[PDB]
DNA sequence: GATCCCTCTAGATAT
DNA sequence: GATATCTAGAGGGATC
């Protein structure tokens, strides 16, 4: 399954956070 | 701080005319005022209240010298609300034969307000006339009553058995008393009354005289003596360099009962007697009492546990900077859906008072934001102490105010990922034709708002967030009802309260045939256990 | 609850393993023995309650209970923990491969299938329901098990009736000297949907990014708040699941523990009287306000009752169209609702065509809405929420009502009157340049708590016995210099145009 | 029947 | 310096 998380199957991969970012 | 209210209640036969099928206007107004003591008696405001009654066969107040403000009695002068008021209302007050001036009754309570207001300081003078206005009235002092009330700077409020604008429903959400029975008498004392309100403040007093039956499901008897929440002052800060001075009001607030129910003895009735304790033992068998200052703070890691001292979590806490009101950035507000909203609070962000400039800054940026369609993404933090928090601060654009709303955002942490299955993509749950028509007409029957002809507004037939919260009016009965008669099981809820908690009964006759079509169309059954 | 999450993590201890291509990069095995750190920490923080293993093949010593050669299980499958996540430590790099080489020989022959039935009876031993049945694979090199055909088709048959089991094998392409050579036997000894892999893979790395990417967050699984029955009227009745798909993230409670053994010490509490001091039945006691100098006496039964309005449930009031839905009317963060037809058949169908009917028309349902037994009701409205597909296919909004709640009279709070005093269109349009120049693009999952974030750090360098607690950033601050050089002379012109020389 | 989660009610202590 | 928020003790549901 695409855009799974391989720590806990079942629940899609957190993207990490970033913040802001400015265009 | 504290207000002044004085109730003139009319007492007259003319009230006492029950028509069948509706309460008596005598009864209603008994309700109103029996709710507005209730409030005033178990949230222990320091609102001093006073009661006249006019109307009445006897005669007591301090204007009368034979043959003038005749039929009125003050019931009550001003001071705090109790039990015993609550009694006088619901029993020892009768009906009169008699027929009074509510004109007169109104100068005999202003001369109570005058003359009892002195030695104390009231930040308010309020005061609220109960009657159905069919009485010949002499029209003499308006006037006098118009400057004494400009002048003492008292507040007015009216209420009728008609409202100004299927069977007659207290405190429903539909046609008040038939605008067919109103005499003209009754017409002549209406249009004194909306030159009164008019005088005394301009346009929006035709707002300020009610029905009963409306006023059963409003708190708009509240209205003029409500406190006004205490600001929050910080600076909504945009980079380094550009600061603006904010004050914040909580607008959105859910109110909870501030009494606690204490537990006592039930036979001495003293909560003294009772006391609680707390018991440290070990979880394995043969507990064992274990001392209070031999426990230290724990922690879960995994399938271990590690000590974790208050100090040494207070060392090495997340500290904040402190109280600020800072922006993040500005987004489009579609990327922000009203869905992820957060916090139990909604915070309104003005400007500071008495500061110009920045009353000018913050409209630009609102304007700006408005006419952008963006809004502003803000970190707020209560205090030094307070987890710090990211939040939206959409514009708010009204005619006599500018304002930004703030309402918590959600961190990575509080979003769940849930997965559910497609409903439109289902193949065994895929309505017909004829489920989808009756949907449709089940929708179109029972539609909340109607809109008005010859305009483009829609006017709403359930109006809830106006309603107040029942559960506080029947707490305040059911703990009443046990102060007047200790001995009785506790009342049944009441039928207004039903009525303003129930939709429109227009509506619940207009949904029955497409709700019968509904249950012919769709077969639900329950599931065996 | 689903079963819960299983995790064997096999690594290969060939002596090729314990060289390095370079010397400024990571040999593959205390490389993979972080990977393993990564995934216990994150699963710590994240999922506890699962199962996680270590086994080492390719060895001397043998600890396996069913008794097979060249293959030590370190760890059994049991729920992570600080002393494994230390064992494992034990092991880093630098001395750990010398104390890997002391405790346990390497270099020595090995057999697949041999593995892989040590890891299907580590499986069958414990007794808990498992959703997941995974092992990750750890090695760069295929040659030992292709030189024997007989070995190597017996360890083909072993992951086909572990893939009939449903044993999901991963393959964790490792550092390899002149390539991994996949399509010999690492292609068809693993369940895959099809040749992703096709490549030879020069690079040491495939996953191991994500695979070290740390999880902190709680990780809760799907449950229902309250299978409810939604009401049309006294009849047509549905049966609807409560979910919420947002709730604040708490900081876990502090557990009391006793001060030099060090286990869980459990809270009971009695009330009794101060005279006699004997214990106080439910029935011994009355609820009691007292109001200037009036006592009011209430049972308990009594106070619950006056809380009683009407069954759980939501009963339909009536639809109303979204635009009488102010957004400022905000009270608690809302709830979600889908059908369940494991309560009520056809509540599905039902709940579909409303949602259909709804987002055609545009309104909401308004509800009355009671959550349990003696709790008074709120006015509730089911916003319709239609499905939202990204551009990868996957469900990012749930198709359903959002149960939104509204507010009461008393709910809202009165503000004090204001001046509207306006604003120039010069300093609208100024203030229009300085929010196009701070414009960004915002997601809901663009911020992480760091009160959250402190206190996971804190606990794993406590847990750890970690030299300093690493700090977290946080990312929930204005970049003050770098609103500065993008916004330049405009705050000056705006502070120019609004502001006097005076405040 | 235990456990975990989630509102609700109640107590305290800083800013 | 009243206040609000953060933190810490009692019940109902879902799922083992």
């Amino acid at each position: 399954c695409p855009g799974e998380s391989l720590i806990n199957p079942g629940f899609k991969s957190k993207k990490p956070a970033g913040g802001v970012d400015f265009d | 701080n504290k207000a002044a209210v004085v109730l003139c209640m009319d007492v007259g036969f003319t009230m006492s005319n029950s028509i069948p099928g509706i309460e008596s206007p005598f009864e209603q107004a008994k309700k109103v005022i029996t709710m507005f003591v209730q409030r005033q008696v178990f949230a222990e405001n320091k609102d001093e209240i006073a009661l006249v009654l006019f109307g009445t066969d006897g005669t007591d107040n301090p204007l009368s010298g034979g043959d003038q403000y005749q039929n009125i009695t003050v019931h009550r002068h001003l001071m705090l609300p109790d039990f015993d008021l609550l009694e006088d209302i619901e029993s020892k007050i009768q009906p009169g034969s008699q027929q009074a001036d509510f004109l007169d009754a109104l100068i005999v309570s202003m001369d109570v307000i005058q003359h009892e207001t002195i030695g104390k300081k009231f930040e308010k003078r309020h005061i609220e006339i109960f009657t159905d206005l069919s009485s010949r009235f002499s029209k003499s002092q308006l006037d006098i009553i118009i400057h004494s009330l400009k002048k003492c700077d008292i507040s007015l409020q009216f209420f009728l058995p008609f409202s100004l604008g299927g069977p007659f429903r207290l405190g429903g959400h539909g046609p008040s008393f038939p605008l067919k029975g109103i005499t003209e008498q009754q017409k002549e004392g209406l249009e004194i009354v909306k030159m009164v309100m008019i005088s005394l403040e301009g346009e929006d007093g035709l707002d300020e005289i009610y029905s009963f039956s409306e006023s059963l499901r409003k708190l708009c008897v509240f209205k003029k003596i409500e406190r006004h929440s205490i600001h929050w002052p910080c600076r909504l800060t945009i980079g380094s360099n550009l600061s603006i001075r904010i004050a914040a009001y909580k607008s959105i607030l859910q109110e909870r009962v501030k009494k606690t129910w204490t537990v006592v003895d039930a036979k001495t009735l003293k909560k003294e007697d009772i006391q609680k304790e707390t018991v440290y033992c070990l979880n394995d068998d043969d507990e064992t009492e274990v001392l209070k200052e031999d426990i230290i703070q724990g922690f879960r890691y995994g399938s271990d546990i590690v000590p974790f001292s208050k100090v040494d979590e207070e060392q090495m806490k997340y500290k904040s900077e402190g109280k600020c009101f800072s922006v993040l950035g500005f987004c489009k507000s579609s990327q922000v859906q009203r869905r992820f909203f957060m916090g139990n609070q909604v915070l309104k962000v003005f400007a500071a008072r008495d500061d110009e400039a920045a009353a000018v800054a913050l409209s630009s940026l609102i304007h700006a934001l408005d006419d952008l369609d963006m809004v502003a993404i803000v970190r707020y933090a209560y205090d030094k102490r307070a987890n710090p928090q990211v939040g939206v601060a959409f514009p708010h654009i009204k005619h006599n105010y500018e304002c930004l709303v703030y309402v918590q955002l959600p961190f990575m942490e509080d979003l769940r990922q849930y997965m559910f299955s497609s409903l439109k993509n289902s193949k065994k749950y895929a309505p017909t034709e004829a489920q989808l028509n009756a949907v449709d007409a089940l929708i179109d029957s029972m539609s909340l708002a109607k809109k008005d002809e010859k305009t483009d507004t829609l006017e709403d037939l359930f109006p809830t967030t106006k309603i107040p919260n029942p559960r506080f009016q029947r707490l305040f009965q059911c703990l009443l009802h046990r102060a007047l008669h200790p001995r009785e099981p506790l009342p049944p809820i009441q039928q207004h309260i039903w009525n303003m908690l129930n939709p429109p009964a227009e509506v619940t006759t207009k949904s029955q045939i497409p709700l019968s079509k509904i249950k012919t169309l769709f077969p639900l059954i329950e599931a065996k256990k | 609850y689903s079963g819960r999450d299983s995790l064997i993590f096999l690594v290969d201890a060939s002596k090729a393993m314990f060289e390095s291509q370079s010397e400024d990069e990571l040999t593959p095995f205390d490389m993979s023995i972080q990977c393993i750190q990564s995934v216990y920490i994150s699963k710590i923080i994240s999922s506890d309650r699962d199962l996680l293993a270590v086994v080492f093949y390719g060895t001397e010593k043998d600890k396996n209970s069913v008794n097979f050669k060249n293959i030590y299980v370190l760890q059994e499958l049991d729920n992570p923990g600080a002393k494994r996540i230390l064992e494992l430590d034990q092991f880093k790099g630098q001395q750990g491969q010398k104390r890997f080489q002391d405790m346990m020989g390497h270099g020595s022959d090995y057999s697949l299938s041999e593995v892989l039935w040590v890891c299907a009876n580590l499986f069958s031993d414990v007794q808990f329901k498992m959703s997941h049945k995974r092992i990750m694979l750890f090695t760069n090199e295929d040659n030992p098990h292709g030189n024997d055909s007989a070995k190597a088709s017996r360890a083909r048959t072993k992951a086909g009736d572990l893939r009939d089991t449903g044993i999901f094998l991963d393959l964790m392409h490792l550092k390899k000297p002149g390539g991994f050579d996949i399509s010999l036997f690492y292609r068809d000894i693993i369940s895959i949907a099809e040749d992703e892999d096709l490549r030879v893979h020069f690079e040491e790395s495939s996953k191991l990014e994500d695979l070290l990417r740390k999880v902190r967050a709680k990780e809760t699984r799907k449950r229902a708040l309250s299978r409810l029955k939604l009401k049309l009227n006294k009849d047509i009745v549905i049966s609807v699941g409560i979910y919420n798909l947002v709730q604040k993230a708490l900081k876990p409670p502090p557990i009391k523990l006793y001060r030099e053994t060090n286990e869980p010490v459990k809270t009971k509490t009695r009330t009794f009287n101060t005279s006699t001091g004997g214990l106080l039945l439910p029935s011994d006691t009355k609820r009691s306000q007292i109001y200037g100098s009036r006592q009011i006496i209430l049972e308990k039964e009594e106070t619950e009752e006056l809380k009683r309005f009407d069954d759980p449930g939501l009963m339909l009031m009536g639809f109303k169209p979204l635009v009488l839905l102010k957004k400022h009317h905000y009270l608690r963060p809302s709830l979600f609702v889908y059908p369940e037809e494991s309560l009520v058949i056809g509540s599905s169908t039902l709940f579909s065509a409303l949602l259909i009917k709804c987002l055609e028309k545009e309104v909401a349902a308004l509800c009355r809405y009671t959550p349990r037994r003696n709790i008074p009701p709120y006015f509730v409205a089911l916003v319709p929420q239609e499905e939202e597909l990204d551009d990868q296919k996957i469900q990012v909004t749930p198709p359903g009502f959002q149960l939104v709640f509204l507010p009461f009279a008393d709910d809202k709070r009165k503000m004090p009157f204001t001046e509207k005093i306006m604003a120039t269109p010069e300093q609208v349009g100024k203030m229009k340049a300085i929010v196009e120049k701070l414009r960004f693009t915002y997601r809901s999952d663009s911020f992480e708590n760091p009160v959250l974030q402190q206190h996971f750090r804190n606990l794993e360098a406590l847990a750890l016995d970690l030299m300093e607690p690493e700090q977290a950033v946080d990312l929930t601050l204005p970049k003050v210099e770098a609103m500065n050089k993008r916004l330049g002379s405009l705050v000056d012109e705006f502070k120019e145009l609004v502001y006097p020389p005076d405040y």
